[PDB]
């Protein structure tokens, strides 16, 4: 469920009519999408890994 | 995946030289309309073929 929400699939999907829109804005995936960028830069910034 | 009801669709393409092969789409040599697309169907009669 909580994939499901981040990469708008199942419930989280918009329902479908023939004459209106179904855009849904992304807010988990922004959220996550500067989250995961910030966390990995530390583990690459220096050649050696473990000290 | 769900809320699509409970049916799965596919397409399958026939070749171009089948009998299943029925289309409004055909010239002969001389220019003129044609009744069937296909050249010739699943039909291996030389006469006909020629």
């Amino acid at each position: 469920e909580w994939n499901d929400l981040m990469r708008i699939e199942g419930k989280a999907k918009p329902p479908k009519v023939k004459g209106r829109s179904q855009v849904q804005p992304k807010l988990v995936r922004r959220q996550a999408e500067w989250r995961y960028s910030a966390l990995t830069e530390p583990f690459l910034g220096s050649n050696k890994l473990f000290k | 995946p769900k809320h699509y009801g409970k049916t799965i669709k596919v397409y399958e393409y026939v070749p171009l030289l089948d009998d299943r092969n029925i289309n409004d789409q055909g010239i002969d040599a001389s220019g003129a309309t044609i009744v069937n697309g296909n050249l010739y169907g699943s039909s291996k009669d030389i006469g006909n073929i020629t």
